[PDB]
RNA sequence: GGAUUUUUGGAGCAGGGAGAUGGAAUAGGAGCUUGCUCCGUCCACUCCACGCAUCGACCUGGUAUUGCAGUACCUCCAGGAACGGUGC
């Protein structure tokens, strides 16, 4: 409960998920890398242990072969993501 | 004998090539990978089949992709 | 039976949410909010709030 | 805390679920439990290369979902 | 009746030997992990040394050094040295 | 928290199908409640008929979705 | 007497003899072929045992149908739009029926899926070259009068009546 | 807690059932010993490996983790689980 | 909640790990939610491998099937309760 | 109660080569519509290496059995591959 959520903030902040912790305390738009090759770019609004992150200004792109694959691109602002389909959660993309 | 904790701790910060389950080999200094095995590197570049291609740097991977991790 | 949706009311409200979602997924604008939606969906032939020289015209047609 | 509890803030809520078998569906789900278990309703579903298939009472799984989209009139901080 | 010889007992005897073995993988039986394990834990997430990827069809070997392969993508191993 | 029932099958011959379509032909030798059935005198069987004797395979139930019997035990 | 979706929903839609979805409506003498699609895409057999249906007609769009019992009925003719409403159809068992003349075999041939058929106990039975007309008009058929079709029969049935 | 699924598996063990696994490994035979973790021991089974040469082996250890489904006694349709 | 507990006992199309639809008169749930589908069948795509050949589905029936928990992609109703 | 059996996922993807072989009416670009040239998505025929084997069901004719029991599926010879997934 109380001490557990204290250690939980310390874990999300000073552990591996520091990228999403900075996306949450810094309001960064971060690259959640899917294990299924669908690149969604956007913020991180709700984030926790299992890499479950809710992203704002979400834009999903895919390599869609109709040929030479095009970047299928759409932008649903608010949208949630569970951490199973995620391979990574990277704080900073160059765009 | 050098268990997961000491080995991945002496390589957490050592520039690791970490192969993910789709060809992704990260080349960079890990931040921390605790018992949850959640990886995260600082200034790591992307590789496909060992070819450095991307510049995202400090990126935090779910262990569910991780195939291998070595400190180059 | 199928001519009345949940809130539509058989002739009380209509389905603007679906075209709104299509326009959202098209334009992707961090301020494409109630005022912009209502202004684009009320007028007839103003200088439109999106390019009609793209598929926005076809989406309006749908 | 987890965002499973943030998705627990969804009932009478207009959502869009992109599920595990290349699925993308519009749905007002019926009720969601702690393990993401969110059963769809009046949902128009399309898996990979599919049609707008309709389910009036369907039960979309957990770890066999990929992405969730919440309402537009949904305050995020109030939902988590 | 008969007593259990743990897979952790196998991995422990292998590590104590500091022996070189090639290990199997998941959903791709073409590639084998040729190397030695350095240590272990209660989890059987295999840590490795001087390892290399060895392909059946391609016939190549790409070395890593002291690599830490996944724990769930292990199947078994053959002690080659 | 219950060990598996390989009890009369122990010290006997099984031909197992593990992931990668592979087969491990061997003796039931050791396990855990994790079902990690370990086969000594166990040999691999590939996609092609090629087979190599592996010495002592500790084959995790992480993949092996089948194994048939050579005898009655 | 009104044959409704009362008697079609209350009908039994469950495991048939050959382990398929059959929907029996035995014991109604139903002469009205209406309100049937409310089988709801979970049915392949429509059975009307003890019926007086003025002819063969009146079914809905069933792309799945796999058996139909129109025996012990009042079938006099054979209606037209049968195939597009039964493309999965092989079993349309209309024995104990009252088909008479080969003009009741006009829509019989347009199906690509007919193999298991029965029109037994009809005055189209003892007529000469009646099975010949059948083995001409039914290409993909395999079960005719509960004994296999023949390539010799097909030769006769194509070659004759030029 | 305890699963009426596991009660169904216990009513399906011991006799001829037909398990169906991940890659198509389907074994129709005496599913002798199944433990609630579903590592099903089958006996005198005919398993296809999806290969269409659905050949008969003896005392197979077909894990249930890959088990897509399991055709059980058609006589316990009136189970105590559902009733 | 136990959402399906109202929609059980009817012929319900349960979805697969590989994309089939299987209309079994579903019985019950679990914490793993492993399905016990009675009077249950299956049907999947008979892929033509081509376009001038069209796509169908060959009929398979297991009867009563104990679908292990790793199966469900969804559970919808395709038959009212008989 | 996201680590080797089920619900925080190994999921995604792509169909082997070619001939002055061909169809896109309403749908592709440039040569600034028509005509004509080349170009980045399939199928029908034909050449290879009917993409290669197994088996299963079936169509063909011949062929053994007259028999009572609750079914994965029960003849044998021979052709063809209309259909399924298993190894490359």
């Amino acid at each position: 409960p109380e001490e557990l959520q204290k250690r939980e903030e310390e874990e999300f902040n000073t552990g591996p998920l520091s990228v999403l912790t900075q996306s949450v305390k810094n309001n960064t738009q971060v690259l959640i890398n899917c294990r299924n090759n669908k690149k969604l770019l956007g913020r991180v609004k709700a984030f926790d242990r299992h890499c479950n992150m809710v992203l704002e200004n979400v834009k999903e792109m895919w390599t869609e072969v109709p040929s030479k694959p095009v970047n299928k691109d759409r932008y649903i602002s608010k949208m949630f993501l569970r951490g199973d389909s995620v391979i990574v959660v990277l704080r900073n993309p160059l765009i | 004998p050098l268990n997961p904790k000491p080995f991945l701790n002496g390589l957490t910060g050592k520039p690791v090539m970490v192969k993910l389950k789709w060809g992704m080999e990260y080349k960079g200094y890990l931040v921390s990978v605790d018992g949850y095995m959640n990886m995260q590197l600082a200034n790591t570049e992307e590789y496909i089949d060992g070819a450095l291609s991307g510049h995202l740097g400090e990126v935090l991977i779910r262990c569910n992709n991780v195939l291998y991790i070595r400190g180059v | 039976l199928v001519e009345f949706t949940d809130e539509e009311g058989y002739g009380r409200y209509l389905d603007l949410h679906d075209c709104y979602l299509k326009y959202i997924n098209l334009k992707a604008s961090e301020k494409l909010d109630y005022i912009t939606y209502l202004s684009i969906f009320d007028q007839l032939f103003d200088i439109p709030k999106e390019r009609k020289n793209a598929e926005y015209k076809r989406y309006l047609e749908m | 805390m987890k965002l499973v509890r943030f998705l627990m803030k969804l009932s009478h809520e207009t959502v869009t679920i992109e599920l595990k078998n290349g699925t993308q569906v519009h749905g007002t789900i019926t009720g969601v439990d702690v393990s993401m278990n969110t059963h769809l309703k009046a949902v128009k579903m399309t898996l990979k290369n599919r049609e707008p298939v309709q389910l009036e009472t369907l039960s979309i799984r957990g770890n066999n979902i990929r992405y969730f989209i919440l309402p537009d009139s949904l305050p995020l901080d109030t939902l988590l | 009746q008969k007593v259990m010889v743990q897979p952790i007992n196998l991995i422990f005897r292998y590590l104590q030997n500091r022996s070189r073995i090639q290990v199997w993988l998941y959903e791709q039986v073409n590639m084998r992990i040729e190397g030695c394990i350095i240590g272990f834990d209660e989890y059987m997430n295999l840590v490795l040394d001087d390892a290399e990827e060895i392909h059946s069809k391609t016939k190549s070997r790409k070395q890593l050094g002291r690599i830490m392969l996944k724990g769930d993508n292990i199947t078994l191993l053959q002690s080659v040295s | 928290a219950h060990p598996p029932e390989l009890k009369k099958f122990m010290d006997k011959k099984l031909s197992l199908k593990l992931n990668g379509g592979r087969h491990v032909q061997g003796i039931l030798r050791g396990f855990d409640p994790f079902m990690n059935l370990v086969i000594d005198e166990c040999v691999e069987m590939a996609t092609s008929g090629q087979q190599n004797n592996i010495g002592m395979v500790v084959i995790r139930g992480n993949s092996i979705i089948m194994l048939e019997a050579l005898e009655r035990v | 007497v009104k044959l409704t979706a009362e008697l079609i929903e209350q009908a039994a839609q469950y495991t048939n003899a050959v382990r398929d979805r059959e929907l029996d409506l035995r014991g109604y003498k139903i002469p009205v072929i209406e309100n049937l699609g409310a089988t709801l895409d979970q049915f392949d057999a429509i059975d009307f045992s003890d019926n007086e249906i003025r002819k063969l007609d009146g079914f809905p769009l069933l792309r799945r149908l796999k058996t139909l019992l129109v025996n012990n009925n009042r079938i006099c003719r054979i209606g037209e739009g049968l195939d597009q409403a039964l493309p999965c159809l092989t079993e349309l068992i209309l024995t104990n029926n009252s088909l008479v003349e080969l003009g009741d075999l006009d829509p019989l041939a347009s199906l690509k899926s007919l193999t298991y058929l029965s029109i037994l106990r009809n005055p189209v039975t003892n007529k000469k070259h009646y099975r010949l007309y059948v083995i001409y008009k039914v290409p993909q058929v395999r079960v005719l009068d509960f004994q296999k079709v023949k390539l010799k029969e097909r030769q006769e049935a194509e070659k004759m009546f030029k | 807690s305890i699963g009426v699924p596991i009660k169904v598996l216990h009513e399906a063990e011991g006799h001829i059932v037909t398990c169906e696994t991940n890659t198509g490994e389907v074994y129709r035979g005496k599913l002798i010993e199944a433990e609630d973790n579903m590592n099903c021991q089958m006996s005198n089974i005919t398993v296809t490996y999806r290969d269409g040469r659905v050949a008969q082996l003896e005392q197979v250890y077909i894990r249930g983790s890959k088990i897509r489904f399991l055709i059980l006694p058609d006589m316990l349709k009136n189970a105590p689980m559902l009733k | 909640s136990s959402k399906m507990l109202q929609h059980i006992d009817y012929r319900m199309r349960c979805i697969l790990q590989d994309g089939r639809i299987f209309i079994g008169t579903f019985k019950a749930f679990d914490k793993h939610m492993n399905l016990i589908l009675c009077d249950c069948d299956e049907f999947r795509k008979i892929k033509p491998k081509n376009s001038k050949q069209a796509e169908r589905e060959e009929k398979r029936v297991l009867g009563l099937v104990l679908l292990r928990g790793e199966n469900l992609v969804s559970m919808t109703v395709e038959g009212p309760p008989p």
